[PDB]
DNA sequence: TAAAATTTATCAAAAAGAGTATTGACTTAAAGTCTAACCTATAGGATACTTACGACACGGCG
DNA sequence: CGCCGTGTCCCTATAGGTTAGACTTTAAGTCAATACTCTTTTTGATAAATTTTA
């Protein structure tokens, strides 16, 4: 049988002289390791980047352009709070409170 | 038993190198303006295909003149003298 | 590395730390995604992500912004894929940051458990700790636990007293209920038992209730005893106890469960202190403790000396193999093809993701521990599938292919494609015989030389202006356009083509021929290389390769060209010798017929002699006319042939030079025509060219003349042989197969005896086996008699007997079976059928007789197949053992050496030549000199010792020469040259690059196959195998220990032999020697009171080389092994020179065993190389003197190979897992210096033209010719 | 033995397209963009069900 | 320290994202009229070396 990994091949000389000049950019990770990322000259350098370590790393250059935090994953508290009201959990809390403190005073 | 139908064909790569050489010589037969217009029009110098307006800008003429030089050069290369040499690669 | 060269000089294994892992990886895979389902492009942060692993398309990033070379080395700022070449996906790796630690499966479960020794725990115990089934205490203080104990035994007394308050509450309550039983039993009128059945019920209630109270009190006593005896670094079960212990004693200690706790254990493991304690134990301990310390001492110091900090066993961040090595090929049609490493990696990634999720949620300990267990299980599965449980399987219940199954067994790289490789510029075809080629030339079908040289012919017919460019040339060549052929001859001339056959049993399976374009489609092979290739023409096929580089074609033209490799590597006999048909031709050419046409008779008186001929030209003219037969005796007058030595010394004395001189000779015309083939310098022969005579002639002519003369002479002999084989009239017709007239009388005479034996059996005079034996012997006698009558019946010009007695082919037994009697035919089991067959194949057999013949022949065919299969194994082992015997120095300058028997003495007194001198004395270099009767020196030190000097020695009258050998060469790494003596292939001294170990292994294990068995001593190929394996002989027989007379006694149903010492004090007693054996016969049988040697063999049989080593030193065992193997090979009549067996035996006797450690580094029972042993003793005699006591050991070839230093070859041998893991544990460093480690990594092998004495030679035009230029 | 005649030299003129543009005009290729619309990722659903498919080496025993 | 056995090699509702589909711009392409001067071609139109004729 004849198969090939879906892809392509080029046949051109790998000229090592006449290329597009690069520009190495530093991206500090949360632990602080530095991972070089070569970029072209006329190229908008991003503030953040997924580094070689695999964790998000920000530019060594001072940018700090807002964390851009997302909404939290629905919690167990969220899934409980809808079906039940605060004051309604209040009476149950007092029942357990009196139970345990009756044990305490005993 | 799986032939990789993407591998270097050996003869294809060397043939492409020979084509590069022969085409370079033939284009060098063209005049300076002619060689420049062809190389830029087909991106033989950097891999970037320049178009008529860019070529007329870097030579400081109008794109109609560039297209005319283009047609003239193509017709000249169609001449069997410098054509039959490169026919086989196609 | 990332960038590689051919200067690789050290392959160093060693466990890898996760710190080294997250610095290998060029990214991190986190999603178990292979390729998008709809667009078929790799995913981001998946197992094929181009950002992590590099582009799938040459110089294109993912989103397509940068798509050309001019943008290289840069990273596109939006899709993040570094634009570069698309083979980095072969080499860039990933890693996986695990959420919890995990351990290996190789350094833990593989026997012996390296971790199990390391932390001092048994394997099964650890298999409960690293699969989350037992806690572990990591540290403890307990100082204040001493005082806290007192408080808690007080609280324990309080608790147990409350328990007893409950218990006497039970006593009191049931006592009241029991007096209620009294008051409702005695008061009432119930049955005396019934009224007390409630009594018994209450008392039983108190019995079981005090059982309750007692059992819980024992529980509390147990928990208290446990807290008092709480101690660290141990294995504990009953998680419930652990909970109660923690939540009441949360301070004072830390204890955890699983791979993180063991990480801490290794963290808190000090190899130093443990190692000192282990040294103390092995130094002062004894028995089992000392040995257990030894094995533990090994691995702990191994880690100490490697300084590798065993953390490599707890595998944190796990590295991901590059995508291309685990391809997702799409077979046309959309059917994708995984590699089964995709699936295992996906499993591990899924389980890690789910574990991370569960950890975030905070699932109960059950779920988190189960998922950690499943992570561990899947990591273990990926690094090896089938270990630590049943295999992880998939569709069709086929086990998967873990990384290990790619590097183990027979299908791993280390036992596969790193052995053999398909090669381009190659072809094969069926072969035919060409009796027109010269020895160097060969045929080559045109339709196979136009598709091997296609680049050469392409270039050439571009250079000659037949094509405008290369593409036109390719199309033209592919269409076989008329003028391609004319160029093809030009590109072929003087360009070798290696012609290999399979199996390549020995070194001459590959030879280089200059191709000669011939038509047809069958490779025309020269007929004189059929013996080397073992190539009949029943449809054999051969593979044509093609050397390319200047070095390769020079190699073929100089080293492997057929004309140069005439002689065999084993015994030096020629293999271009004219065989089969050519020998018959030359026989018929040189045989002499008395009473033939045109003889020389001196009869006179009436007419002259009519036998003289003035010249061989006149003789040929008279032969064309029907006067002279070619085989009549005549007197020619020769002027261009050298007379034999006697006639030269007669007619000319000293300096008869032939080209002008004339001399007469009474010979046949055939012999003159034959000696015209041989060169001028060679004397006249004048014999009858039996095959052995031609062997001797070519051997002499190759030992004294250059090689080109040998090749041309052999070619001439071939031509003459065929031309006169056609004329010999050797045909086969049934009128030409004559039966013996006296056969029926012989058969009746032996039939009467068979009848009588059968009658004596029928009357009960002898049992069933004895009559079979008698019939077997009678019919053997009948076979001998029929064969003898047949032999004396035939004439000499009978073609069948002419073919046989020529030595062309076939023994006499086949003639005996063609005409006469077939004889005895074997059982399927091996015995002889007592019938027996009494009809020749000319007379035609009857039905049953043919059936029995079928028994025999079918068993024979199956046995031959299996025997070939086994010969293969022996050759492989011998090559493994002797891969490192390569000639380094010109001269070791040693003086030791073996002695040679060399024509033992006759009883009457002469020098009868020892028959096996050509294998044991020739091609050797003397260390001493030959002097006799205080006379002059005869042969000086260091001479090749060929035939003329052996003749001189036997003429001067000596019998023993002390000659060098590869056994006592004093060079460090391999033999010197003068020890190896003459290279049997060249005829000159061996070179300084030869891989004589491989030549020896091939020459020993090549002539197997044709090695039969016999009718309980093993006597064939298995005997040789057990000799080289150094087994204890199947038929072990006793060997003496000291001289003196023998104490012989025949005990109860078997023997009793003892040796009387002459000073050996204690008598050595051999009691259990069976009655089935026989006593040794020599010179007479072993009689009582006979004086035995130090190592005389008691029983005729064979002895174990270990015992003869221990008794009679290394020399004796070397001689014993050489003699014993050559006894087998002489029995089959195969010529093998002893130096090959000596190379192998020298490889056997390298190491020594340590019985006393001295005080330096050497474990008792361990085996170490002799050179290292002596160097260590030289070092340690200083700095305080103590010797390590060493004893020589004899180990089999297999064991000898097992102790190779290089982990690479060691793993390539077998047991890959164990080799790699131990090499890793010890940070082994191979130096890439063998001829097997350097055939893997592709660099230049250190043998032949690879060593730096030859690979770095400088070639420059000489100043004189350069100036003339 | 010398002209009347049949073919190599030189321009005259036109031109002819090259050496060269321009300009305007028309075109389309694309392409940028707006809108439309159609997969695809994502989550959420209420009686009650509760454990599947021959040799080499170490440990026990004597 | 020897002897042995056995272990192991069905649906809805949200939301995003995707492409497809097509209109009003571009921006790049191709056509055609004139135009200007100029080396060279090309066919034309007169002079001079080789052959006919009396
Ligand atoms: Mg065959
Ligand atoms: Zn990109
Ligand atoms: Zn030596």
């Amino acid at each position: 049988l004849r198969g090939s990994r879906l892809g392509a091949v080029s046949y051109e000389t790998d000229r090592n002289h006449d290329l597009a000049p690069r520009q190495i950019a530093r991206y500090r990770t949360d632990n602080g390791e530095e991972f070089e990322v070569p970029f072209a000259d006329d190229a908008e350098i991003p503030g953040t980047w997924l580094c070689r370590n695999g964790m998000e790393g920000t530019l060594i250059e001072g940018d700090l352009p807002e964390p851009k935090k997302v909404k939290p994953p629905r919690t167990h508290w969220d899934m409980l709070l809808e079906r039940r009201s605060i004051e309604e959990l209040e009476e149950l809390l007092k029942e357990r409170l009196e139970l345990i403190r009756s044990r305490r005073r005993g | 038993f799986i032939e990789d139908s993407e591998a270097v064909v050996a003869v294809d790569a060397v043939s492409f190198t020979l084509l590069q050489d022969q085409l370079q010589s033939v284009l060098d037969t063209l005049s300076e303006r002619e060689a420049g217009v062809v190389r830029l029009r087909f991106g033989l110098t950097d891999g970037q295909p320049r178009t008529l307006d860019e070529i007329g800008q870097v030579y400081g003429v109008t794109r109609e003149r560039i297209r005319q030089i283009e047609s003239k050069t193509m017709s000249k290369l169609r001449h069997p003298s410098r054509s039959q040499v490169l026919r086989d690669y196609l | 590395a990332m960038l590689d060269v051919n200067f690789f000089d050290e392959l160093r294994i060693g466990l890898a730390t996760a710190e080294d892992i997250r610095q290998w990886s060029y990214g991190e895979v986190k999603k178990p995604e292979t390729i998008n389902y709809r667009t078929l492009k790799p995913e981001k942060d998946g197992l094929f992500c181009e950002k992590i692993f590099g582009p799938t398309r040459d110089w294109e990033c993912y989103c397509g912004k940068y798509k050309r070379v001019r943008f290289k080395g840069i990273i596109c700022e939006r899709c993040g894929v570094e634009v570069t070449r698309a083979k980095v996906r072969r080499e860039r790796m990933g890693h996986i940051e695990l959420a919890a630690p995990v351990t290996h499966i190789w350094y833990f479960k593989g026997v012996p458990s390296r971790l199990g020794y390391l932390l001092d725990l048994a394997p099964k115990d650890l298999e409960k700790i690293i699969y989350f089934a037992a806690y572990v205490i990591t540290s403890v203080d307990e100082e204040m636990r001493h005082n806290e104990l007192s408080t808690l035994e007080a609280e324990m007394a309080v608790e147990r007293k409350a328990v007893e308050d409950q218990r006497d509450g039970e006593l009191e309550a049931r006592a009241q209920k029991l007096e209620a039983d009294l008051a409702e039993l005695e008061a009432e009128g119930a049955k005396a038992d019934a009224r007390r059945k409630v009594r018994d019920g209450g008392e039983r209630e108190m019995r079981q209730i005090r059982d309750r109270a007692q059992r819980e009190l024992d529980r509390l006593e147990d928990i208290w005893s446990t807290f008092t005896k709480l101690a660290p670094k141990q294995l504990i079960v009953d998680e419930n106890l652990y909970r109660e212990l923690v939540d009441r004693y949360g301070e004072y200690f830390t204890g955890a469960m699983g791979a993180e706790s063991i990480q801490k254990l290794i963290e808190n493991f000090d190899i130093d202190a443990e190692a000192e304690s282990l040294r103390d134990v092995i130094r002062n301990g004894k028995g089992q403790k000392k040995l257990r310390a030894l094995k533990r001492l090994k691995v702990v110091a191994a880690f100490q000396q490697s300084g590798n900090s065993p953390m490599g066993m707890v595998l944190d961040a796990v590295p991901v193999i590059p995508p291309e090595l685990r391809p997702m090929v799409q077979l046309d049609g959309g059917r994708f093809a995984t590699s089964d490493l995709n699936d295992l990696y996906r499993r591990v990634i899924n389980r890690n993701n789910r574990l991370k999720r569960l950890i975030d949620l905070g699932a109960p300990e059950i779920i988190v521990n189960n998922e950690k267990r499943m992570l561990q299980e899947s990591v273990d599965a990926l690094f090896d599938n089938g270990r630590r449980g049943r295999p992880v399987t998939g569709p069709g219940n086929r086990p998967l292919k873990s990384l290990s199954d790619l590097l183990k067994g027979k299908q791993g790289r280390f036992r596969q494609n790193l052995l053999g490789k398909r090669v381009d510029y190659s072809g094969r075809s069926v072969i035919v015989v060409g009796p027109q080629l010269k020895l160097h030339q060969c045929g080559l079908p045109k339709l196979m030389a136009l598709e091997l040289f296609k680049p050469f012919v392409m270039k050439r017919l571009v250079d000659l202006n037949h094509a405008q460019n290369i593409k036109s040339a390719k199309r033209m060549v592919e269409r076989q356009r008329p003028q391609v052929w004319d160029v093809l001859e030009e590109v072929i001339a003087e360009h070798p083509v290696l012609l290999n056959r399979a199996p390549t049993l020995h070194r001459l399976g590959i030879q280089a021929f200059e191709p000669m374009l011939v038509e047809g489609k069958a490779i025309q092979l020269h007929p004189l290389v059929c013996e080397a290739f073992n190539a009949d023409f029943d449809g054999d096929q051969m593979a044509v390769h093609l050397p390319l580089s200047a070095e390769a074609q020079a190699e073929a033209r100089i080293l492997m060209l057929s004309s140069n490799n005439i002689l065999s590597p084993a015994s030096g006999r020629p293999l271009a010798m004219p065989r089969l048909d050519m020998v018959t031709g030359l026989y018929y050419l040189t045989t002499e017929v008395p009473g033939d046409t045109g003889e020389y008779q001196p009869a006179s008186g009436d007419h002259p002699e009519t036998g003289v001929y003035s010249s061989p030209a006149e003789a040929i003219m008279a032969a064309d006319r029907g006067v002279l037969s070619v085989r009549a005796k005549i007197k020619v007058r020769l002027t261009q042939l050298r007379p034999p030595v006697e006639i030269e010394a007669e007619l000319f004395g000293h300096s008869g030079w032939q080209p002008g001189d004339a001399w007469m000779a009474e010979t046949t015309l055939g012999r003159v025509m034959f000696n015209e083939l041989l060169p001028l310098g060679y004397p006249f022969v004048n014999k009858q060219m039996h095959k052995k005579v031609q062997a001797a002639i070519i051997n002499d002519l190759a030992e004294r003349y250059p090689m080109i003369v040998v090749a041309q002479t052999v070619d001439k002999l071939k031509d003459a042989g065929f031309y006169w084989a056609t004329r010999s009239g050797v045909t086969v017709s049934m009128a030409d197969v004559l039966v013996p007239p006296r056969k029926k009388e012989i058969l009746d005479h032996y039939e009467e005896r068979a009848d009588k034996v059968e009658k004596q059996f029928q009357r009960g005079a002898l049992n069933h086996d004895e009559r079979n034996e008698a019939l077997v012997e009678i019919w053997k006698e009948a076979t001998d008699e029929v064969g003898q009558a047949l032999r004396e019946h035939y004439p000499d010009d009978n073609p069948i007997i002419t073919i046989v007695d020529s030595g062309a082919t076939g023994n006499f037994t086949q003639t005996r079976t063609l005409a006469g009697m077939k004889g005895l035919v074997t059982n399927p089991k091996g015995e002889f059928i007592p019938r027996p067959v009494k009809s020749s194949f000319r007379e035609g057999l009857t039905v049953l007789e043919y059936f029995i013949n079928t028994h025999g022949a079918r068993k024979g065919l199956a046995d031959t197949a299996l025997r070939t299969a086994d010969s293969g194994y022996l050759t492989r082992r011998l090559v493994d053992v002797s891969q490192d015997v390569i000639v380094r120095e010109h001269d070791c300058q040693t003086e030791r050496g073996i002695v040679v028997e060399l024509a033992e003495r006759a009883p009457d007194g002469t020098l009868i030549r020892d028959p096996y001198i050509e294998t044991s004395a020739y091609a050797r270099t003397l260390g001493t000199d030959a002097v006799d009767e205080a006379g002059n020196v005869i042969v000086e030190r260091g001479q090749d010792l060929g035939d003329p000097e052996i003749d001189a020695l036997l003429a001067a009258g000596i019998t023993q020469v002390k000659v060098r050998s590869v056994l006592t060469c004093a060079t460090s790494t391999g033999v010197c040259a003068t020890c190896y003596g003459r290279s049997m292939a060249t005829g000159k001294l061996v070179d300084i690059g030869e891989a004589v170990g491989i030549v020896a292994a091939q020459s020993i294990g090549e002539p197997g196959t044709q090695l039969t068995m016999r009718t309980d001593i093993t006597g064939g190929l298995p005997r040789v195998q057990e000799l080289f394996e150094a087994r204890v002989p199947r038929g072990k027989a006793p060997i003496a220990d000291v001289t003196g007379r023998v104490r012989l006694e025949d005990g109860e149903r078997f023997y009793k032999i003892t040796i009387v010492p002459d000073d050996g004090g204690e008598e050595v007693v051999y009691d259990k020697i069976s009655k089935r054996q026989r006593l040794r016969v020599f010179k007479r049988v072993l009689s009582d009171g006979d004086h035995v040697e130090v190592g005389q063999q008691l029983m005729e049989g064979s002895a174990d080389p270990h015992e003869v080593l221990r008794v009679q030193g290394p020399r004796e065992v070397q001689i014993h092994l050489v003699r014993e193997v050559q006894e087998v090979y002489r029995a089959q009549g195969v010529s093998i020179h002893d130096k090959h067996i000596e190379v192998i035996v020298r490889q056997m006797l390298r190491r020594v065993t340590i019985i006393d450690s001295g005080s330096t580094e050497f474990l008792p029972g361990s085996l170490i190389d002799r050179a290292e042993f002596e160097a260590e003793n030289r070092r340690v005699v200083a700095e305080g003197g103590e010797p390590a006591a060493g004893r020589p050991v004899l180990m089999g070839i297999t064991k000898a190979s097992l102790a190779t230093d290089s982990w690479l070859s060691a793993a390539s041998f077998q047991e890959t897992t164990r080799v790699l893991t131990d090499a890793a544990i010890n940070c082994r460093s191979d130096k890439l210096n063998g001829l097997k480690e350097n055939v893997i990594i592709g660099k230049l092998i250190p043998a032949g033209t690879g060593i730096n004495r030859y690979r770095n030679i400088a070639v420059q035009p000489t100043e004189e010719a350069r100036a003339a230029a």
